[PDB]
């Protein structure tokens, strides 16, 4: 029905600067005020500020400490939301929303998120491992296997297994950040009997180095 | 600024039980006001939802069981009967005079029954050997309550350097965590040391749940 589809995110440099969209479609986009909220890792959210209808002169508005650097834009006749930040700050990483102002203010429909980090660190590809059992390992009925995402910049990877066909017993875990690099780790629990068996593959993705591996989970040998 | 303080932080409750979640405003100046309330349900890698608009109208798809109320400043969000799919985290929102603001947020715990993880170890795999570093995984997954312990023993000794832990949100389906631990060593000392063990402290056990494997078996 309503869609809000975002798109732009990535690593940038201090001081540098990013345009961010967000598409709109299943309603008369030219009648809504529209809105940019940003969300830091593990934490609130935070109003950025909204653009008005062309009955309201594309009134614009934002929260005090962007309000110099960031720019909301309207594209009616193409339904689309713009939000260019200048000068970046380091805080400035966040997850980034855009929203349609529905019934009272209130925010009834958002984008699914597009991930804006600022560092002067480098875009990195991951090295994908398998992480198979021991060999000297024994039975229980249903098996473990994972994979290790490891030295990356910036967030995200996607993580799935068998290209989405184990959906299951699947713990992608949140990334963590060492020395500006994130290490990244999923585990899949399968019936024993299926593996070695069966094949089991688990497929990463980082869109930032256009990184594209895929690993399947092999036994163990000498 | 109607500045928004939510309280409580976090609280726990059990399946069918009744959860509240409060929400206080700082009040401002001009007669031509007219501010609003509006809550928000955000679960793990998701965008919020909105629940409920201006204080106690209930928002079309959200079921029966959210309910808004409150006058003034206080302002209120009733969660009954709980269901395992609401462990997420709830924000208040002011809609009216300028800025927009939301309030600091409140993660709500599912209680469920104590369980125990399921945890298995992983040597290293044979290509990160072949570019000088090796990683041993660890994988508590599928328990609660979120509190949870991980010892590295590398031989008879135990062993605090490059220890990397991850842990997930409640599960949405059942109500459990889970919990990655990464140990990373060089190459060398990985080879100049044999047994490796992963020990799992944790409520539902006196004793803690040991895997290990020893380095001779490729």
């Amino acid at each position: 029905e309503v869609q809000l589809v975002q798109s732009g995110g990535g690593l940038v440099q201090p001081k540098g600067s990013l345009k961010l969209s967000c598409a709109a479609s299943g309603f008369n986009f030219n009648t809504y005020a529209m809105h940019w909220v940003r969300q830091a890792p593990g934490k609130g959210l935070e109003w950025i500020g909204r653009i008005r209808s062309k009955s309201h002169n594309y009134a614009t508005d934002y929260a005090d400490p962007v309000k110099d650097r960031f720019t909301i834009s309207r594209d009616d006749s193409q339904g689309l939301l713009y939000l260019l930040m200048n000068n970046l700050k380091t805080e400035d990483t966040a997850m980034y929303y855009c929203m349609r102002e529905g019934i009272y203010g209130s925010f009834a429909y958002w984008g699914q998120g597009t991930l804006v980090t600022v560092s002067a660190a480098k875009t990195t590809p991951p090295s994908v491992y398998p992480l198979a059992p021991g060999s000297a390992a024994q039975t229980n009925s249903m098996v473990t296997l994972g994979c290790l995402v490891k030295g990356y910049f910036p967030e995200p990877v996607t993580v799935t297994w068998n290209s989405g066909s184990l959906s299951s017993g699947v713990h992608t875990f949140p990334a963590v950040l060492q020395s500006d690099l994130y290490t990244l780790s999923s585990s899949v629990t399968v019936p024993s009997s299926t593996w070695p068996s069966e094949t089991v593959t688990c497929n990463v993705a980082h869109p930032a180095s256009s990184t594209k591996v895929d690993k399947k989970i092999v036994p163990r040998d000498c | 600024d109607i500045v928004l303080t939510q309280s409580p932080a976090s609280l726990a409750v059990s399946l069918g039980q009744r959860a509240t979640i409060s929400c206080r405003a700082s009040k401002s100046v001009s007669s031509s006001a007219y501010s609003f309330f509006h809550w928000y349900q955000q679960k793990p890698g998701q965008p919020p939802k909105l629940l409920i608009y201006l204080a106690s109208n209930l928002q079309s798809g959200v079921p029966a069981r959210f309910s808004g109320s409150g006058s003034g400043t206080d302002f209120t969000l009733n969660i009954h009967p709980v269901e395992a799919e609401d462990a997420a985290t709830y924000y208040c929102q002011h809609s009216g005079e300028l800025p927009f603001t939301f309030g600091s947020g409140t993660k709500l715990e599912i209680k469920r029954a104590d369980a125990a993880p399921t945890v298995s170890i992983f040597p290293p795999s044979s290509e990160q050997l072949t570019s000088g570093g090796a990683s041993v995984v660890c994988f508590l997954n599928n328990f609660y309550p979120k509190d949870i312990n991980v010892k590295w023993k590398i031989d008879g000794s135990e062993r605090q350097n490059g220890v990397l832990n991850s842990w997930t949100d409640q599960d949405s389906k059942d109500s459990t965590y889970s919990m990655s631990s990464t140990l990373t060593l060089t190459k060398d000392e990985y080879e100049r040391h044999n047994s490796y063990t992963c020990e799992a402290t944790h409520k539902t056990s006196t004793s803690p749940i040991v895997k290990s494997f020893n380095r001779n078996e490729c």
